[PDB]
C-alpha cells in the first residue's frame, strides 16, 4: 500500500501570501495524484486531479505540480475563504491511500469581540432548567475568557463553551458560553452577567440582565 | 451535474448491522470503479471498499475485512455498503466516491457524496427541544438554543435557507448527561427587527424531529 | 448402440462463463440431430458446411458441444470470422469452422432480481485469441503505460466483467445459452453417427 507523507501538517499565513503543500509518496506514481480541500462541516472536493489539473469552478490561484514521487499544492495569494484542511490522495493503486492533512488558518489584525448576553426563555423555565447564554461575535485571535457573575458571584463548574472556525469571509472566531442553572437556583437571583476578557478590549467588558426584565 | 448522495446513517447498537445506501445520477454509472470512504470526528480519510464498474471485483481495508461487504446496482444506480459486527472506531462520516472509468484512459477527477453519519453507541435516540434566543431589549443578534439531543447530528438553518449571511452555528458540545446541545446565531439589522420574520429550522434525523421556531423580540 | 447425451449438454443445470467455455467430447453414441432442430424453442440455429436433416446420414469420428452464457447483442459474434470482445477476448470460431450455433434466451433461469454475478466475460485482452482458444487467466490488464504490480487502480483493471443478468434488462443484455457443435472426421473408425 503506497504510503503518503504530507508536510506541513498546519500552518499559518496572511492574506495574500504564498502557501506551499508537500506530499511525497513512498512508490513512483507518476502523475496519478489528486488534492482534496474540505472546509469545516463539508465534504472534501477535488481541486486538482492528474497532479495539475484544476477542476472546474476552482480558481486559478491553485495550481500542483510533481511527478513520481514529490507533488506540490501553491495557493499563489491565499484568500480568507481558503480556510480549509488539504490532503492528498494517490490513485495509482487500490487501497486508495490519503496524507495526513494540512490545516491552513488564515493570520489576521486583531479585532475585539462583540458581546451579547441571552435569558433563558420561557418556555425552558417551565421545563425546570435554565439555560443563559453569551455570544462573542467576529474576534481574533482565538484565545477569550468568559466568567458568568450571578448576583456579583463568580460562577465554576456549570458552564460549557464552544468556538466557531475561522470565518471563510473575515477570518474572526465567534464563541458560545451557555450556563446551566436549575429553575429554583436561577430564581433566587436578580443579576446574571457575563464578563468577557480579550486582547482587542482596553478592559473586560460585561454584558447583563436582570431577571424578568 | 454528478449526484451523489448518501442514505442510512445514523444509530447503531455496538455489534449490530447497518446498511448505507449511496445514489448516484449524472453520469453512466456503470463505467465506474467506486469506494466507500469514511472519516471519524476529527481525524483524517480512510478507504474502506471498492468496487468495480460491473461487480466483479471488490477489496477491502484491513480493519474493516471480514466484517463489511460492498455492492452495487447498476441497474438503479445505487452503491451499497452492509455493516456487520460494527464497534466504536467504526463511528464516521461515510463517504461513497466514483473513481477510475474503465471505459476511457484518461485520469477523471473523483466525486464524492456528502457524506452520512454512523455513531455506534448503546445510548438511546432523543429528540431535542429549540428555545429562542430573543434578540435586543443598529446590528442586533438573535438565535436558536437546541438542547438535550442524542447522538450528532442536528442541522440548523434559518428561514429555509433564505437567511445565510451572519450565522454562525456553533460546534455542539457534550453536557455531563450525556446528550448533546448546540446554539445557532444571527445578527441581523436592529430596523428589521419588527418587519422580518425570523425562523429557526432543527431537524434531528435519528429521532425524526423537524422544529420550527419563530424568535421574536420580548 | 447408446444414444448421445445432448440432453446433458442443452438441458445442463449450470453453464459455463464464455470466457471459460467449457467442451464436452462426444463419442461413441448415435445422435438424432433433427430431433434437436425439432425441439424448436431456439431462437438461433445457424449450422456451417452442414445442415440438420443431412447430419443423420453422416458419419463423424468426434463431436464436440462447447456451452457457455454470453447476452443478446453477442449471439451475433458466435460465427466464423466476426469481431468483437465475444470473438476476439473470450471465444473465436476459425475460418474452416463446419458445425452449428445454437442459442436461445435463459432469462428465466440466469437472471436474478438483485444481479447475477456468476457469468463474466473477459473485456481485454493483450492479443486476440486464436480459433477455438481459452484463456482462463486472471492477471490485472494493463490500460495504461504503468505497470499494476498485481493490483487495481488507475488503467489498471481486472480484465473479467461481470454480466449482472437482471431479469428486467432489455432483451440485448439478457443471458442466453449457446451450444456450439463441431464435427471432426479425423482419418480414423467413425463413432457418431446418426440413426441412419
Ligand atoms: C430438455 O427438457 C425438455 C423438458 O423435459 C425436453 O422436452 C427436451 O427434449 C430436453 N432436451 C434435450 C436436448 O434432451
Amino acid at each position: 500500500a503506497i504510503q503518503l507523507t504530507q508536510s506541513p501538517s498546519s500552518l499559518s499565513a496572511s492574506v495574500g501570501d504564498r502557501v506551499t503543500i508537500t506530499c511525497r509518496a513512498s512508490q513512483g506514481i507518476s502523475s496519478y495524484l489528486a488534492w482534496y480541500q474540505q472546509k469545516p462541516g463539508k465534504a472534501p472536493k477535488v481541486l486538482i486531479y492528474a497532479a495539475s489539473t484544476l477542476q472546474s469552478g476552482v480558481p486559478s490561484r491553485f495550481s500542483g505540480s510533481g511527478s513520481g514521487t514529490d507533488f506540490t499544492l501553491t495557493i499563489s495569494s491565499l484568500q480568507p475563504e481558503d480556510f480549509a484542511t488539504y490532503y492528498c490522495q494517490q490513485l495509482k493503486s487500490y487501497p486508495l491511500t490519503f496524507g495526513g492533512g494540512t490545516k491552513v488558518e488564515i493570520t489576521r489584525t486583531v479585532a475585539a469581540p462583540s458581546v451579547f448576553i441571552f435569558p433563558p426563555s420561557d418556555e425552558q423555565l417551565k421545563s425546570g432548567t435554565a439555560s443563559v447564554v453569551c455570544l462573542l461575535n467576529n474576534f481574533y485571535p482565538r484565545e477569550a475568557k468568559v466568567q458568568w457573575k450571578v448576583d456579583n458571584a463568580l460562577q465554576s463548574g456549570n458552564s460549557q463553551e464552544s468556538v466557531t472556525e475561522q470565518d471563510s469571509k473575515d477570518s474572526t472566531y465567534s464563541l458560545s458560553s451557555t450556563l446551566t442553572l436549575s429553575k429554583a437556583d436561577y430564581e433566587k437571583h436578580k443579576v446574571y452577567a457575563c464578563e468577557v476578557t480579550h486582547q482587542g478590549l482596553s478592559s473586560p467588558v460585561t454584558k447583563s440582565f436582570n431577571r424578568g426584565e | 451535474q454528478v449526484q451523489m448522495v448518501e442514505s442510512g446513517g445514523g444509530l447503531v447498537r455496538p455489534g449490530g448491522s447497518l446498511r448505507l445506501s449511496c445514489a448516484a445520477s449524472g453520469f453512466t454509472f456503470s463505467d465506474y470503479y467506486m469506494s466507500w470512504i469514511r472519516q471519524a470526528p476529527g481525524k483524517g480519510l480512510e478507504w474502506i471498499s471498492y468496487i468495480s464498474s460491473s461487480g466483479s471485483s471488490m477489496n477491502y481495508a484491513d480493519s474493516v475485512k471480514g466484517r463489511f461487504t460492498i455492492s452495487r446496482d447498476n441497474a438503479k444506480n445505487s452503491l451499497f455498503l452492509q455493516m456487520n459486527s460494527l464497534r466504536a472506531e467504526d463511528t464516521a462520516v461515510y463517504y461513497c466516491a466514483r473513481e477510475f472509468d474503465l471505459t476511457k484512459i484518461i485520469m477523471v477527477p473523483p466525486y464524492w457524496g456528502q457524506g452520512t453519519l454512523v455513531t455506534v453507541s448503546s445510548a438511546s435516540t432523543k429528540g431535542p427541544s429549540v428555545f429562542p434566543l430573543a434578540p435586543s431589549s443598529g446590528t442586533a443578534a438573535l438565535g436558536c438554543l437546541v438542547k438535550d439531543y442524542f447522538p450528532e447530528p442536528v442541522t440548523v438553518s434559518w428561514n429555509s435557507g433564505a437567511l445565510t449571511s451572519g450565522v454562525h452555528t456553533f460546534p455542539a458540545v457534550l453536557q455531563s448527561s450525556g446528550l448533546y446541545s448546540l446554539s445557532s446565531v444571527v445578527t441581523v439589522p436592529s430596523s428589521s427587527l419588527g418587519t422580518q420574520t425570523y425562523i429557526c429550522n432543527v431537524n434531528h434525523k435519528p429521532s425524526n424531529t423537524k422544529v420550527d421556531k419563530k424568535v421574536e423580540p420580548k | 448402440t447408446n444414444l448421445c447425451p445432448f440432453g446433458e449438454v442443452f438441458n445442463a443445470t449450470r453453464f459455463a462463463s464464455v470466457y471459460a467455455w467449457n467442451r464436452k467430447r462426444i463419442s461413441n453414441c448415435v445422435a438424432d440431430y433433427s430431433v434437436l432442430y425439432n425441439s424448436a424453442s431456439f431462437s438461433t440455429f445457424k449450422c456451417y458446411g452442414v445442415s440438420p436433416t443431412k447430419l443423420n446420414d453422416l458419419c463423424f469420428t468426434n463431436v464436440y458441444a462447447d456451452s457457455f452464457v454470453i447476452r443478446g447483442d453477442e449471439v451475433r459474434q458466435i460465427a466464423p470470422g466476426q469481431t468483437g470482445k465475444i470473438a476476439d477476448y473470450n471465444y473465436k470460431l476459425p475460418d474452416d469452422f463446419t458445425g452449428c450455433v445454437i442459442a436461445w434466451n435463459s432469462n428465466n433461469l440466469d437472471s436474478k432480481v438483485g444481479g447475477n454475478y456468476n457469468y463474466l466475460y473477459r473485456l481485454f485482452r493483450k492479443s486476440n485469441l486464436k480459433p477455438f482458444e481459452r484463456d482462463i487467466s486472471t492477471e490485472i490488464y494493463q490500460a495504461g503505460s504503468t505497470p499494476c504490480n498485481g493490483v487495481e487502480g488507475f488503467n489498471c483493471y481486472f480484465p473479467l466483467q461481470s454480466y449482472g443478468f437482471q431479469p428486467t434488462n432489455g432483451v440485448g443484455y439478457q443471458p442466453y445459452r449457446v451450444v456450439v457443435l463441431s464435427f471432426e472426421l479425423l482419418h480414423a473408425p467413425a463413432t457418431v453417427c446418426g440413426p441412419k
